[PDB]
C-alpha cells in the first residue's frame, strides 16, 4: 500500500553526548515497534572497547587493600570500569601505569600502545600517598553489549589476575516513552521520544545512524525470502 | 491537571465560541449558517474546537458532594469515544471508582470565573485534605502495589553482594546505576537484589552525608557509595533532586509521610510533578509484579480441624451442662460466644502463621494497598459467629471459609448480616447529609474578617503527660490537637529562656524543641477565646491545613468545618443503652440529654452509696459543712464509675466527677463546672466517636462547631 | 429571617417575622445566593473585589 | 428480566407499606422464609427488603399463604411423600436438611442429623426425632440465583449484585451458551416463554427464516410464525430462530426456534472469553476492564437496538393539520429521502436531525417585522401561512428505517378524538462495543470498559493465542467472590478438556465424581449445581489432567496458571498469570444512552430556570452541597454566575450569548426570576414584603 | 525552583504567580481585571486610542488574555492596590 | 432428560432429585 | 566479538503454516527481534476482503428473503469467513446465484478474472423449493480492519449494504528464543518464529511483506548522515 504520511526525526541537543530524539507521525501502534527494537540494538549492538582484566602488583591473596594508596582495590576497580578506551585491533592488548612517589594519578598517566585511544586523560584512578608505588597491567579488547565478569580460564597460569565486568557499549543509557498526536482528523497516531545518553567515544547521533544500518540488514533478512512481495512504501523525501 | 472530555460533550458546550470562531475564520458567512455547520458536524467544526478549547478550564463534579474536592478544575483535551477520562489520583478526593459512576462537567465564562477555575480550584493546587492536612493525591492499591515490589529487598536474589574473598573480589559492586540498568537487562541482576552502587546524582542521607562531605555541600556530581538495591535508586530517581535518599520499602504509610515532607518543603508545582512520576513508576512495576489470584493461592491452614475439634468439646461440656440444668438459657450463650471468639482468634492465628510472606494476598494486605486480614480470614480460614436481624451473636458459628464454600444453613444464616449491612449502609448516607446540613446552617457566619485580634486568652493542650520512671512519652493525639495552632505564650524551661516564643505556628521541629527542653504544655490560640466581634481572626484560626500557611482574610472556615466533620458519616458505625455511632455525634451537637444519662458530682466531699431496692441512690457529704446533694432515682441497669477500682462507699469525689458509668450531659457540665470545661467536654466526646473508627479531623473544626453554642446568654433578672 | 426560613419550619419563621416587623440586612453567606449577588467571603469581599490593575511607569512608556 | 419480573413479591403499593414509613425490620430476612422467598435476590437501590422473589418451589395457598414441599420421613427412613407446608405446620415440626446421608433405602446414616428447629434454631436431635426433609438443596433460593455457578463461594453482597445484573443482560446477535453453568439455564428458558416449543410431535415439513410447518401423526400440520426484528419494551431485539431441519422429526415439548438470548433452547446471556487476573499498565484501575479489538471485529459483543418514533395529525382550531412533502424553506437536500407522501423510505439511513415525517400545520396571521418583510419583497417569497412541525431524528441518534406503520381516520382504524393520521416509524442500529459500556459476569463483578487494546499488544499465550480480557486483582480478594476464580478454573478445564487416568484405578479425589465426568473433549458443556456441585478436590485434579492443544503443549499448569508474553516489549512477564474461560455478559448500561450535553435549550414556565432530562436538552443540577463547594472554596463570581445568568436571570442569559458570539465581555446579572416570584408569593400569603435602598 | 517545564494551565507557576501577591484571592481579581482590560483593548482597536493599553508582553498565536494576564503578572509588568 | 431435545450437559451433582421443579408461571 | 553474522532458514509444517529460524542473534536480542516481526504480522500485511453486498429482494440488513433459512444478519455473519484474495486495485465485483433447494456454498461465487476464492466448502446459507438467493459481492484491496463505511458517505443506493471489512491474510503468530548462556561468556539467542496464515498468501509471502516494511521504516533512522 502507501502510508499516510511519512514520518520524520529531529534531535533535540540536552548536553554534549546526550540527546533526545522525536520521530514522528509513525502508524498506530509503530511507536512500540520501532521503540524497543531501537533500544535494544542501541545497548547491545555497537562495538566498542572496555578493560577486561587487571593485575596490581602486591595483592595476590588479599584483595582489599593495596599497599601505598588511599584507595581500596574495589575503588581502583570502579575507577578503571569507567575509563572510556577504544581500540583497533581486534586482539586483547596489555596496557600499563607507572606512577611512583606522592601524588595523583589520573588516566592521562597510562601510554598506550599504537591503535588504542583513551578518551577522558583527566580522570582520577588512585591518590599515591606517602611515597608508594602503583603498577597495573590493563588488558583491552573488544566487543558489543555488556558481559560479565568472565572466570579464571587458566586458573594455574594466571593467579595475580583480576576479572572486571566489561561495558563494551559506546551508549550508556537509552529509555523511550511513546505518546499519542493527531486523534481527531488523522485517527490516533503515535509519536516516540527517544533519549539517548552516550560516553563520548563516539556522539549520539552516530549511535542512532549504526543502530538503524543494523537494524536495516536484519530485517532484510526476512526482506530476501520473496522481493517481489508487497509491503508499505513510504515515498521519498 | 487534565480530563479527557468527549468530543461530542465539548461541541455542545463551546457552542457560541466555535461559532464566533466559524464566522472569524470566514468557514461560514454569518452566524446562521455557522450554527447549522456546528449542527450538521462539517469537518472543519473539529479543527476548530480544538483551538476554542485549547485552555479553558472546566468544573469536574462528582455527587453527592461531601466535601470541597468534589469539585475540581481540569484542563480538557478531547478524546474520541463518549466516555469522560479521570485521571486515577483525584479517585479518592471524588470518592469514584469506575464500576458505572457519573460525572458532570459546567463550563465557566467570565474572566473572574475561568480565573477562579486556573487558581483556586485547579486540581494540582489541592493535594492535601482540608480536614487533617493528609495527602489526597497520593499513590493507591496498585501504584502501591509496584512501588512496594519495586523497593522490596530479597535476600539470596540474583546477582547480590557477596563479601567474598579468599579466591576473587566482591562482585556486587556497580559504576553506576546505568551499569546495573544493563546488567538488569541481562539476566545477571535482581531489580530487588542488594548490590553496593556508586551514587552521584542522588544525594546522600544526613549520617552519610555528615560524614563524608563537609560544613556543608553534597553538591551534585560529587560521589559517594551507597548500600541499596537497584529498585531503591530507581525509586530515588523519582523524587526531587535534592531530596535525601531514602533507603526504606514503602509502605503506604512510608509513601504518605514522603508526600507530607515535600509538600511542607518544596513548591505546589514540584509536588504534583512528583506524585505523576510516582503514578507512571508504580503502574509500570504493578504489572510487572505477579499479583494473581488463583486457588492455589488461597492457602488453608492445616490445624484447623484440630483447634476446631478442640473447642468443639469445649462448647459440647456448655451444652451437656445446660441439659442437666446447671446455668440458664442466656449465660449458655455467653459462655458459647466467648469460645467460639477465641477459636476465631485461634485460627486467624494460625493462618496467618502458615501464609509465606510474597503470598500475593499477604502482599496486597501487607502493603497498605487495600484490604484487612479479617477478609483474609473469612475467604481462608473461617467466617465466625454471625449476627441476628436484631444484632447479636448467633452461638453456632460459621465454621466454612469461603474457600471451603458455605453449606446450606451456613449461607442462610450469613445472609441476615448481611442484608442488615447494606440497609444501615444507605440509612446512615441519608442521615449524614442531614447532620452536616445543619452544621452548615449554625456556623456559616464565621468567617476569617482579620488577621490578629491581639487577644491574650487561649486553651491549654495536653502535649506528652510524663511517665513515672522519668522520660516523656508523647502523646497519641498531637497531630490534631498541637500541630496547626498559633502559640499563645512563650514557652519556657524553670523560668529560664524561651524556647519556642508567642505567635508560632507549632510544627513539627517546634513540638521536638518543647519535647528535648522538657516541656509538657503550652497555650495555645484558639476560635473559642476570640476577641474578635464578628467572625475569627486568622491568628486564632491558624494554620489552614489544605495549603499548610495561615488562613487567607476571607476565608469560610465554619463550611469547611462542617464539611469536614459531616464528610466521614457512612463509615461510623455503632458497635459489632449507651448510643455509640453517628446517633452519638448527633446528640452531642444537638445539646441533648443523652440516652444512657449518668450524674456528675456538684461538690466535693465524701460519699454514701446506698444500695436501695435493687439499684442505687448516691448521697454527697460536702467538705464545706453545707446541705448534702442526693441523687435519688438511679436504676442499677448502669454500673458504677471505675477510677484507677468501681467507687465505693465513704470515697472522696471532686467537683466534676462522673458518679455512674454512662455519658455525663452537656447541660450540667456547664453549670456546675463553666463554659471551658464544657467545651473540652464536647471536643473530646466528639473525637472519640471519630478516632475508635481511625479518622482524622483537626480540633480546630470541631471547635468552631462549639463556639457557635455558647454564644448567647439566658437572662435570669431583668 | 430569609435564611432561617430556608432552614425549616418556614411557616412559624414568617408568621412571626412578620409579627416583629423583622428586617433582614443580608449580611449572611445563605441571604447573597437567595438574592443573587456576591457572597461575602474569599473574592467577595472589598480588600479584594477593589483591586485596582494598571501597568508599570516602566513597563508602559518602553513598549 | 420477563420470568423474574412475575414471580415477584412486592410489599409496597396500594394497601401496603410505603417506603419511607417502612420500619428496618420489615426489610429483614426471617427464618421463616427458608423455601419460600429468597433471601439473595433484591433490589439495592432504596427498596432492599420490600421487594422479593418467590422461591422455586414454593406453592401459593387458597388462602394466600406460600407453602413449600418437604419429604416425610417415618422411624428415620426417608419416604417419596411430598408434603406442601405452611410456615405454621412448619413450626410445629422439626425439618432435616437435603444433603444428609441415606442408606440406599431412606434410612439415615449418621445417628444424629442436623435439623430446623422452631423459632430459626439449628440443632443436632436423633435420627428419629426428625419427621421432614428439604426436597433439594438450593429450595431456599430463587430462579436468578440459581444460574450462579459456586454460589456458594461468594459473599451473598456481591451474590445479590450478580443476580441483579443477570436481568439486565442484552441480547446479542448470535448468542453462546456458557461452557460452566448449572442446570437452569434450560427450564428458566422454556418456562420463560420466548422459545418457540412444539405443542404436538411430528415431522418438520418446512422450514423458512419465518415459519416451521410440522405435520403431526394424524393428517393435520401446525405453522408457527416466528417474530422477526420486534422491538421489545426496552429497545432491544426480540428475534426467533429455527433450529431444525427440513425432515427432522420432532418431540412435544421440544424446542423448535430459539429466542433473543437462548443458544439451542437454554437460556444465553452472555459470550465465554479468555481472561487473564493480572494488572495491566493502570487501564483496569478500580473496576475498568480491557477488551480486545477481536471483540469488535468479529461482531461478539454486538446487539441490535430498536427506536420507534410516533407523530399525529389532528384537527387544530384554524385547520387540519396534514402529512406532506411540500414543507416551509428549506432545501431539496432535506427532501431526498421522503417519498411522495411525506414519509421516510424503508431501508434510508437517518442522522441526527433528518425528516422522518413531514407534517404542516396551518398558522393563521402574524405581523411580520419590517425587516423580514423587507427581505420577502427582495427575495419574491410568500407568507406561508402554515407552519412546519415535523419529526425529526433527535440527539445522538441514528439507524437504518426498517419498518412503518401509519393508521388513518379514513380507513376506520380506532384513533382518539381529534387525531386524522398516525404515524410510526421505526430506527434500528447495530452497536458494537466500546469504552464505556458495561459489562459483568455472574458474580458480581462489574465494571465499565477503559481501552480496548489492538489483538498485538495484548499479553498472549505461547501458543499466540492473546487474552480477550483482563480483570485487576485488587478487585477480588476483598469483596469475597472466588466463585469467579473457581468459574474461570473450570472453564479452562471445560474448554480445553480432560481425562482422568483410571490405569491403576480411579484416583482418589474421583471417588465421587460422577461417571462420564472422568473424560471430556474440547469444549465440554458441563453443570455445576447451586449447592451440590464440583469439589475443590475435583477442580484441583481436573486441572492437573487436560489435553494438550495441537502439539504436546498444556498452557496451563497444575495451578492453573499459564506463562504469558507482553504484547509490546515481547518479554516474557516474570510470574505464572491466572488465565482461563470466565462468561461475561454485556449491561444495558451503555454509553450512547448515557451522555448529554447543553449550551442553550428550553426553558420552564413560572421559574424560568432549565428543564432537567435527556429527554430535553436539560440542565444538571447544581444542588445545595455544590453551593457549600464553591462557599468553601471562596469561589464568589463562580457561583454568582452559576445562580444568575445560567438559570435565571432572562434578560442575561440573551446578552451572554450575544456577548460570547460578537466577543466581548460578560456582563453584569441581575436579580434571578425566582426571587421574584417568592415576593409575589411571600405578598400573597398577605405579608408585606418590600425592599428597602438605604 | 527546580523541576521540569510545566505545560498548558500550570504555566506560569502558581508558587511563582503568589509571590506577587498576599492571596489567591487577590492573585485572581488582578489576572481577571487585566483580561478585562486586554479584551477591551481588542474591541476598541477598530476606533481611535483609548484608556487601556497592552499586551505589555508579546502574545501567541491565538492565546487567550487570562494567559497573557498571568504572563504580564509574572513578568512584573503591573501593579495593583487592595481595597 | 426429561426435556425432549435438550443438549447433554453433564452434571457434577452428587444428590438424587424426588420432585422436579414446578411450572415457573404458576 | 562474533563474527558470524545472522541468517534465517525454513522448516515447513503444513501448507498455510512453517517456521523460520533466526541465529546468531546478540544475547537479549530474540525477544525483541521476534515480537518486532510479530507485531508487523498481525497488523500491517495487506489483503482484500469483501466490501459491501447487494441482495436483490432486501432493502436492508435487518430483513429476510423468503425461502432461505437464514436471516440477512446471519448470512452477513457467514460471509464475515470468507477468504478471497483478488488482484486488481479497483473494486471488483462476483455473483451468487442458486435456484430451489440445496446448499448455498462460497464455492458457488463465480469470481470476475483476478479474484479466487479460497475456500469452496464454507457454508452460506440453505435453501428450500421456494427459495432463491441472488446477491453481489464487491471485493477490495487494503489492509488492516475498516468498519462499515456508511450509505451517506460513499452516496450509494437503498439496496447496498456496506460491510466490515477485515483484509488480513494472518491467523496466529508466536516465537521461542533459546539463550545458550556458556560459562565463557560466548553467548548467543536462536529465534524460532512460527506464522500461521488463512490459505490466501503462503508464511514465506507474509513475513517478506512485514520485513519490507520494516526495512522502510528503519531507513529513516539509518539516513541521517
Ligand atoms: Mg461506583
Ligand atoms: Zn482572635
Amino acid at each position: 500500500m502507501l502510508i499516510s504520511q511519512r514520518p520524520t526525526l529531529s534531535e533535540d541537543v540536552l548536553t554534549d553526548n546526550r540527546s533526545q530524539f522525536v520521530i514522528e507521525p509513525l502508524e498506530p501502534g509503530f511507536g512500540y515497534t520501532l521503540g524497543n527494537s531501537l533500544r535494544r540494538t542501541l545497548l547491545s549492538s555497537i562495538p566498542g572497547a572496555a578493560v577486561t582484566s587487571i593485575r596490581i602488583d602486591g595483592v595476590l591473596h588479599e584483595f582489599t587493600t593495596v599497599p601505598g594508596v588511599k584507595e581500596d582495590v574495589t575503588e581502583i576497580i570502579l575507577n578503571l570500569k569507567s575509563l572510556v578506551v577504544s581500540s583497533e585491533e581486534d586482539e586483547p592488548v596489555t596496557m600499563y601505569l607507572r606512577k611512583q612517589g606522592p601524588g595523583e594519578v589520573t588516566a592521562g598517566d597510562i601510554v598506550p600502545p599504537a591503535g588504542v585511544t583513551v578518551h577522558n586523560p583527566g580522570m582520577h584512578i588512585a591518590t599515591l600517598n606517602d611515597k608508594g608505588k602503583l603498577e597495573v597491567e590493563l588488558v583491552v579488547e573488544r566487543g558489543r553489549g555488556y558481559v560479565p565478569a568472565v572466570q579464571n580460564r587458566a586458573s594455574g597460569a594466571e593467579i595475580g589476575r583480576i576479572p572486571v565486568d566489561s561495558i563494551y557499549s559506546p551508549v550508556l543509557k537509552v529509555t523511550y516513552k511513546v505518546d499519542a498526536t493527531r486523534v481527531e482528523q488523522r485517527t490516533d497516531f503515535d509519536k516516540l521520544i527517544l533519549d539517548v545518553e552516550t560516553k563520548n567515544s563516539i556522539s549520539p547521533r552516530d549511535a542512532l545512524a549504526s543502530a538503524g544500518k543494523t537494524l536495516v540488514e536484519l530485517f532484510g533478512l526476512a526482506r530476501e525470502l520473496n522481493v517481489e512481495a508487497e509491503g508499505i512504501e513510504i515515498g521519498p523525501s | 491537571h487534565q480530563c479527557g472530555l468527549p468530543k461530542l460533550m465539548a461541541l455542545e458546550l463551546f457552542k457560541p465560541f466555535v461559532m464566533k470562531r466559524l464566522v472569524d475564520l470566514n468557514h461560514a458567512q454569518n452566524i446562521k449558517s455557522a450554527k447549522r455547520m456546528v449542527e450538521r458536524q462539517r469537518p472543519q467544526v473539529w479543527d476548530v474546537l480544538e483551538e476554542v478549547i485549547a485552555e479553558h478550564p472546566v468544573l469536574l463534579n462528582r455527587a453527592p458532594t461531601l466535601h470541597r474536592l468534589g469539585i475540581q478544575a481540569f484542563e480538557p483535551m478531547l478524546v474520541e469515544g463518549k466516555a469522560i477520562q479521570l485521571h486515577p489520583l483525584v479517585c479518592e478526593a471524588f470518592n469514584a471508582d469506575f464500576d458505572g459512576d457519573q460525572m458532570a462537567v459546567h463550563l465557566p465564562l467570565s474572566a473572574e470565573a475561568q480565573a477562579e477555575a486556573r487558581i483556586l480550584m485547579l486540581s494540582s493546587n489541592n493535594i492535601l485534605s482540608p480536614a487533617s492536612g493528609r495527602p489526597l493525591a497520593m499513590p493507591r492499591l496498585d501504584m502501591v502495589t509496584g512501588l512496594y515490589y519495586l523497593t522490596t529487598e530479597v535476600p539470596g536474589d540474583t546477582g547480590e553482594y557477596q563479601p567474598a574473598s579468599g579466591d576473587h573480589p566482591e562482585t556486587g559492586v556497580y559504576s553506576s546505576p546505568a551499569e546495573a540498568i544493563m546488567a538488569a537487562d541481562r539476566g545477571v541482576l535482581s531489580v530487588r537484589a542488594k548490590i553496593k552502587v556508586r551514587l552521584t546524582q542522588l544525594r546522600p542521607p544526613v549520617e552519610i552525608e555528615a560524614e563524608l562531605f563537609g560544613h556543608s555541600g553534597w553538591q551534585p556530581g560529587d560521589a559517594w557509595m551507597a548500600e541499596t538495591t537497584l529498585g531503591r535508586v530507581m525509586f530515588n530517581e523519582l523524587l526531587p533532586l535534592g531530596y535525601p535518599f531514602v533507603n526504606k520499602q514503602m509502605h503506604k504509610k512510608v509513601q504518605a509521610a514522603i508526600i507530607n515532607d515535600l509538600a511542607e518543603r518544596y513548591p505546589m508545582i514540584v509536588v504534583a510533578q512528583t506524585v505523576d512520576k510516582l503514578k507512571d513508576a508504580g503502574f509500570y512495576w504493578a504489572t510487572r509484579s505477579g499479583v494473581t489470584v488463583s486457588m492455589a493461592d488461597v492457602l488453608v491452614p492445616p490445624r484447623k480441624k484440630e483447634i476446631l475439634d478442640h473447642y468443639e468439646e469445649r462448647a459440647d461440656k456448655v451444652e451437656k451442662q445446660f441439659q442437666r440444668g446447671a446455668l440458664n438459657h442466656d449465660e449458655r450463650n455467653e459462655a458459647l460466644v466467648e469460645i467460639w471468639k477465641e477459636a476465631t482468634d485461634e485460627v486467624g492465628q494460625a493462618l496467618r502463621e502458615h501464609y509465606p510472606d510474597d503470598n500475593p494476598i499477604i502482599t496486597i494486605v501487607d502493603s497498605g494497598a487495600t484490604g484487612n486480614f479479617t477478609q483474609t480470614r473469612t475467604l481462608a480460614g473461617m467466617k465466625g459467629l454471625v449476627t441476628n436481624p436484631k444484632g447479636e451473636f448467633i452461638p453456632r458459628p460459621v465454621k466454612s471459609s469461603f474457600r471451603e464454600g458455605l453449606t446450606v444453613l451456613e449461607y442462610f444464616i450469613n445472609t441476615h448480616g448481611a442484608r442488615k449491612g447494606l440497609a444501615d449502609t444507605a440509612l446512615r448516607t441519608a442521615d449524614s447529609g442531614y447532620l452536616t446540613r445543619r452544621l452548615v446552617d449554625v456556623s456559616q457566619d464565621v468567617i476569617v474578617r482579620e488577621h490578629d485580634c491581639q487577644t491574650e486568652r487561649g486553651i491549654v493542650v495536653e502535649l506528652a503527660e510524663r511517665a513515672p520512671d522519668g522520660t516523656l512519652i508523647r502523646d497519641p493525639y498531637i497531630e490534631t490537637s498541637a500541630y496547626a495552632r498559633t502559640l499563645g505564650t512563650d514557652a519556657v524551661d524553670e523560668a529560664g529562656n524561651v524556647i519556642v516564643e508567642r505567635g508560632q505556628d507549632l510544627g513539627d521541629p517546634e513540638i521536638d524543641a518543647l519535647l528535648a527542653a522538657g516541656i509538657t504544655q503550652v497555650k495555645v490560640r484558639s476560635v473559642l477565646t476570640c476577641a474578635t466581634s464578628t467572625g475569627v481572626c486568622a491568628t486564632c484560626y491558624g494554620r489552614s491545613m489544605a495549603t499548610g500557611k495561615l488562613v487567607d482574610i476571607g476565608e469560610a472556615v465554619g463550611i469547611v468545618a462542617a464539611q469536614s466533620i459531616g464528610e466521614p458519616g457512612t463509615q461510623l458505625t455503632m458497635r459489632t443503652d449507651i448510643t455509640g455511632g453517628l446517633p452519638r455525634v448527633q446528640e452531642l451537637f444537638e445539646a441533648r440529654v443523652p440516652r444512657g444519662k449518668a450524674p456528675i458530682a456538684d461538690v466535693t466531699g465524701r460519699v454514701r452509696l446506698e444500695d436501695g431496692e435493687r439499684f442505687y441512690k448516691i448521697t454527697i457529704v460536702p467538705d464545706d459543712g453545707g446541705e448534702e446533694v442526693v441523687y435519688d432515682k438511679i436504676s442499677k441497669r448502669q454500673r458504677l464509675r471505675v477510677f484507677k477500682r468501681v467507687l465505693s462507699d465513704g470515697d472522696h469525689v471532686e467537683v466534676g466527677q462522673q458518679l455512674m458509668e454512662g455519658s455525663a450531659d452537656p447541660h450540667e457540665v456547664l453549670r456546675v463546672q463553666g463554659p471551658r470545661e464544657v467545651q473540652i467536654h464536647l471536643v473530646r466526646e466528639v473525637q472519640e466517636v471519630y478516632r475508635a473508627q481511625g479518622v482524622s479531623i483537626h480540633d480546630k473544626h470541631i471547635e468552631v462547631i462549639v463556639r457557635q453554642m455558647l454564644r448567647r446568654v439566658t437572662i435570669i433578672d431583668s | 429571617w430569609l435564611s432561617a426560613a430556608s432552614f425549616q419550619e418556614t411557616t412559624r419563621v414568617l408568621t412571626d417575622a412578620a409579627i416583629n416587623c423583622r428586617s433582614d440586612k443580608l449580611n449572611g453567606l445563605k441571604e447573597n445566593v437567595i438574592i443573587g449577588k456576591l457572597i461575602p467571603a474569599g473574592t467577595g469581599i472589598n480588600r479584594y473585589r477593589n483591586i485596582a490593575v494598571q501597568p508599570t511607569e516602566e513597563a508602559r512608556a518602553a513598549a | 428480566s420477563g420470568l423474574t419480573h412475575k414471580r415477584r413479591l412486592s410489599a409496597l403499593g396500594p394497601g401496603g407499606l410505603s417506603r419511607e414509613r417502612a420500619g428496618l425490620e420489615v426489610r429483614d430476612v426471617h427464618p421463616s422464609h427458608y423455601g419460600r422467598m429468597c433471601p439473595i435476590e433484591t433490589p439495592e437501590g432504596p427498596n432492599i427488603g420490600l421487594i422479593g422473589s418467590l422461591s422455586v418451589y414454593a406453592r401459593v395457598n387458597p388462602f394466600g399463604f406460600i407453602e413449600t414441599p418437604y419429604r416425610k420421613v417415618v422411624d428415620g427412613v426417608v419416604s417419596d411423600e411430598i408434603v406442601y407446608l405452611t410456615a405454621d405446620e412448619e413450626d410445629r415440626h422439626v425439618v432435616a436438611q437435603a444433603n444428609s446421608p441415606i442408606d440406599a433405602d431412606g434410612r439415615f446414616v449418621e445417628p444424629r442429623v442436623l435439623v430446623r428447629r422452631k423459632a430459626g434454631e439449628v440443632e443436632y436431635v436423633p435420627s428419629s426425632e426428625v419427621d421432614y426433609m428439604d426436597v433439594s438443596p438450593r429450595q431456599m433460593v430463587s430462579v436468578a440465583t440459581a444460574m450462579i455457578p459456586f454460589l456458594e463461594h461468594d459473599d451473598a453482597n456481591r451474590a445479590l449484585m450478580g443476580a441483579n445484573m443477570q436481568r439486565q443482560a442484552v441480547p446479542l446477535v448470535r448468542s453462546e451458551a456458557p461452557l460452566v453453568g448449572t442446570g437452569m439455564e434450560l427450564r428458566a428458558a422454556i418456562d420463560a416463554g420466548d422459545v418457540v416449543v412444539a405443542e404436538e410431535s411430528g415431522v418438520i415439513e418446512e422450514v423458512s427464516a419465518d415459519y416451521i410447518t410440522v405435520m403431526h401423526d394424524n393428517g393435520t400440520r401446525r405453522t408457527y410464525r416466528m417474530r422477526k426484528f420486534a422491538r421489545s419494551n426496552h429497545g432491544t431485539c426480540a428475534n426467533q430462530c429455527p433450529i431444525v431441519d427440513a425432515g427432522d422429526r420432532v418431540e412435544a415439548g421440544q424446542v423448535i426456534a430459539d429466542g433473543p438470548c437462548t443458544d439451542d433452547g437454554e437460556m444465553a446471556l452472555g459470550k465465554n472469553l479468555l481472561v487473564a487476573i493480572m494488572p495491566w499498565e493502570g487501564h483496569n484501575y478500580e473496576d475498568a476492564i480491557i477488551l480486545s479489538n477481536r471483540l469488535v471485529e468479529e461482531d461478539v459483543l454486538t446487539s441490535i437496538h430498536i427506536e420507534e418514533h410516533e407523530i399525529d395529525a389532528r384537527d387544530t382550531k384554524l385547520g387540519a393539520e396534514e402529512i406532506t412533502r411540500d414543507i416551509p424553506n428549506i432545501s431539496d437536500e432535506v427532501l431526498a429521502d421522503l417519498d411522495e407522501r411525506g414519509i421516510v423510505r424503508i431501508g434510508a439511513e437517518v442522522r441526527d436531525g433528518d425528516i422522518l415525517v413531514g407534517k404542516v400545520t396551518p398558522k393563521g396571521e402574524t405581523e411580520l417585522t419590517p425587516e423580514e418583510r423587507l427581505l420577502r419583497a427582495i427575495f419574491g417569497e410568500k407568507a406561508r401561512e402554515v407552519r412546519d412541525t415535523s419529526l425529526k431524528v433527535p440527539h445522538g441518534e441514528s439507524g437504518k428505517v426498517i419498518g412503518i406503520r401509519v393508521f388513518s381516520r379514513e380507513d376506520e382504524d380506532e384513533l382518539p378524538a381529534g387525531v386524522n393520521e398516525l404515524v410510526r416509524v421505526y430506527v434500528a442500529q447495530k452497536r458494537k462495543i466500546s469504552d464505556g459500556d458495561k459489562l459483568a459476569g455472574r458474580h458480581g463483578n462489574k465494571g465499565v470498559i477503559g481501552k480496548i487494546l489492538p489483538v498485538e499488544d495484548m499479553p498472549f499465550l505461547a501458543d499466540g493465542t492473546p487474552v480477550d480480557i483482563i480483570l485487576n486483582t485488587h478487585g477480588v480478594p476483598r469483596r469475597m467472590n472466588i466463585g469467579q476464580i473457581l468459574e474461570t478454573h473450570l472453564g479452562w478445564c471445560a474448554h480445553s478438556g480432560w481425562k482422568v487416568d483410571a490405569a491403576k484405578g480411579v484416583p482418589d479425589w474421583a471417588a465421587r465424581l460422577p461417571d462420564e465426568l472422568l473424560e471430556a473433549q474440547p469444549n465440554a458443556i458441563v453443570s455445576t449445581p447451586v449447592f451440590d456441585g464440583a469439589q475443590e478436590a475435583e477442580l484441583q485434579g481436573l486441572l492437573s489432567c487436560t489435553l494438550p492443544n495441537r502439539d504436546g503443549d498444556v498452557l496451563v499448569d497444575a495451578d492453573g496458571k499459564a506463562m504469558l508474553f507482553d504484547g509490546r516489549s515481547g518479554e516474557p512477564f516474570p510470574y505464572p498469570v491466572t488465565v482461563g474461560y470466565m462468561y461475561i455478559m454485556k449491561l444495558h448500561h451503555l454509553v450512547d444512552d448515557k451522555i448529554h450535553a447543553r449550551s442553550t435549550g428550553p426553558y420552564s414556565m413560572i421559574t424560568q430556570q432549565p428543564l432537567g432530562g435527556k429527554a430535553q436538552f436539560g440542565g444538571q443540577r447544581f444542588g445545595e452541597m455544590e453551593c457549600w463547594a464553591m462557599q468553601a472554596y471562596g469561589a464568589a463570581y463562580t457561583l454568582q454566575e452559576l445562580l444568575t445568568i445560567k438559570s435565571d436571570d432572562t434578560v442575561g442569559r440573551v446578552k451572554v450569548y450575544e456577548a460570547i458570539v460578537k466577543g466581548e465581555n460578560i456582563p453584569e446579572p441581575g436579580i434571578p426570576e425566582s426571587f421574584k416570584v417568592l415576593l409575589k408569593e411571600l405578598q400573597s400569603l398577605c405579608l408585606n414584603v418590600e425592599v428597602l435602598s438605604s | 525552583g527546580g523541576y521540569d517545564t510545566p505545560l498548558g494551565i500550570t504555566n506560569p507557576p502558581i508558587d511563582e504567580l503568589l509571590d506577587r501577591v498576599s492571596s489567591k484571592y487577590a492573585l485572581v481579581i488582578y489576572a481577571a481585571k487585566r483580561a478585562r482590560q486586554i479584551n477591551d483593548y481588542y474591541n476598541q482597536l477598530g476606533e481611535g486610542i483609548l484608556e487601556y493599553v497592552g499586551p505589555l508582553v508579546e502574545p501567541g498565536l491565538q492565546e487567550k488574555p487570562l494567559s497573557i494576564a498571568l504572563r504580564e503578572i509574572h513578568a512584573d509588568l503591573l501593579e495593583h492596590t487592595e481595597g | 432428560n426429561s426435556v425432549p431435545g435438550a443438549p447433554n450437559r453433564v452434571s457434577f451433582a452428587k444428590l438424587r432429585e424426588p420432585l422436579e421443579v414446578p411450572g415457573l408461571l404458576d
